[PDB]
């Protein structure tokens, strides 16, 4: 069983450098070149280059020449990718790959049978930040005759992700938690909403549960109808 | 260099249907296809135009007519959805997102509008939120109006995955203003256009009303 094992995802600021590692098993490391390929969501995949574990010969794509360095450690069957002077355009999932045909005698590099699970790298000038949670209270402007709507606005946090639940998971029906959006500020914002019988507003109590592990912050905001005298 | 151009950009189908996607390449070569399941690593599906990789079912087949390659996936299964990329040598297509859309009868959005919270207002910013709940199909247009003035460049919008059970979508749009500008106006309106609506629908509120 041929396999490629990758190091985890990283968070960088612009200007910094990163090292990713790819470790092989199930075959003789020295026989095949190893490739690095980045996939930015919604953009064309970019082959960055290959490295030959035997010899350390290297070949980089023209756009990365001067800023990237590939190396291996034959003691551990590990290949390394280092990228310098990072910018937001370097945000992507970084994969290592290996060709399909590989024996002790020959190989062929370009049919990528074997991929690592990928290392997600985000380059942003933002620093990790716990969100602010705001009530999206129900009213007459959210009561459609018999069924109402309420929610929570989870604003200005970084990085992804946050988890949101209602009544500690008790409430799940009619709940829509939306995909976060990225703001000019470089910070994320998302909303979670749930529709319920306007009849219940009076009795039933609704609480949204927001957890943002990266900043180790956990908030429970109660969402109720605004009191009008 | 080799240029690879895939089409379409997006393909929306229901399981059981067959997906057909194309790659045009700028020179003769060995062309492969890769599938990326959401949040997963790409996997090799077909190489040299029409040869299936190990463990790939015959539902996948590739054909070629000169510079033009088609990848067809018959009898779509949940695990076949994702984005597909063609590749020659060092180069890749921009990808085709093959995603599930299940048909249902048209369902108009339910529109709710939410004013900024008092909590948020204590702090310089005001977010107005408009919810379009449980509609189909996915195509919907949201426009913000302040004192009847059409807004633009100051909203962001997000849509959920099609519901598993009722096959509806939901959309959330946020209009963000400084607290100061917010207090310069009275009427905040969300206007919604959708196939289920005989005509645009507006939800409005007036600043400072309970
Ligand atoms: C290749 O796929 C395209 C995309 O749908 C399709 O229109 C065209 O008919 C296919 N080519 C052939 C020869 O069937």
């Amino acid at each position: 069983q041929v396999r490629l094992s990758q190091s985890g995802g990283q968070m960088k600021k612009p200007g910094e450098s990163m090292r990713l590692s790819c470790r092989a098993s199930g075959y003789e490391f020295l026989n095949c070149p190893i490739n690095w390929i980045r996939l930015a969501p919604g953009r064309r995949p970019e082959w960055m280059g290959w490295l030959k574990p035997r010899g350390g010969a290297v070949n980089y794509a023209r756009k990365f020449q001067g800023r990237v360095t590939m190396t291996r450690d034959v003691y551990s069957d590990t290949a390394f990718l280092e990228l310098r002077s990072l910018t937001s355009d370097d945000t992507a999932v970084y994969f290592c790959t290996r060709g399909k045909y590989c024996t002790a005698r020959d190989y062929y590099n370009w049919d990528f049978e074997h991929w690592g699970r990928g290392a997600p790298v985000t380059v942003s000038s933002a620093s990790t930040k716990g969100p602010s949670v705001f009530p999206l209270a129900p009213s007459s402007k959210s009561t459609s005759g018999g069924t109402a709507a309420l929610g929570c606005l989870v604003k200005d946090y970084f990085p992804e992700p946050v988890t949101v639940s209602w009544n500690s998971g008790a409430l799940t029906s009619g709940v829509h938690t939306f995909p976060a959006v990225l703001q000019s500020s470089g910070l994320y914002s998302l909303s979670s909403v749930v529709t319920v019988p306007s009849s219940s507003l009076g009795t039933q109590t609704y609480i949204c549960n927001v957890n943002h592990k990266p900043s180790n912050t956990k908030v429970d905001k109660r969402v109720e109808p605004k009191s009008c005298d | 260099e080799i240029v690879l151009t895939q089409s379409p950009a997006t393909l929306s189908l229901s399981p059981g249907e067959t997906a057909i996607i194309s790659c045009r390449t700028s020179q003769s070569g060995s062309l492969a296809w890769y599938q990326q399941r959401p949040g997963q690593a790409p996997r090799l599906v077909i190489y040299s135009g029409s040869t299936r990789a190990a463990g790939i079912p015959d539902r996948f087949s590739g054909s070629r007519w000169g510079a033009d390659y088609n990848l067809s996936i018959s009898n779509l299964e949940s695990g076949d959805f994702g984005v597909y990329y063609c590749q020659q040598y060092e180069f890749f297509g921009q990808g085709t997102k093959v995603q599930v859309d299940i048909k249902r009868t048209v369902a108009a959005p339910s529109v709710f509008i939410f004013p900024p919270s008092d909590e948020q207002l204590k702090s310089g910013t005001a977010s107005v939120v408009c919810l379009l709940n449980n509609f189909y199909p996915r195509e919907a247009k949201v426009q913000w109006k302040v004192d009847n003035a059409l807004q633009s460049g100051n909203s962001q919008e997000s849509v959920t995955e099609q519901d598993s059970k009722d096959s509806t979508y939901s959309l959330s749009s946020t209009l963000t203003l400084s607290k100061a500008d917010y207090e310069k106006h009275k009427v905040y309106a969300c206007e919604v256009t959708h196939q289920g609506l005989s005509s645009p629908v507006t939800k409005s509120f007036n600043r400072g009303e309970c």
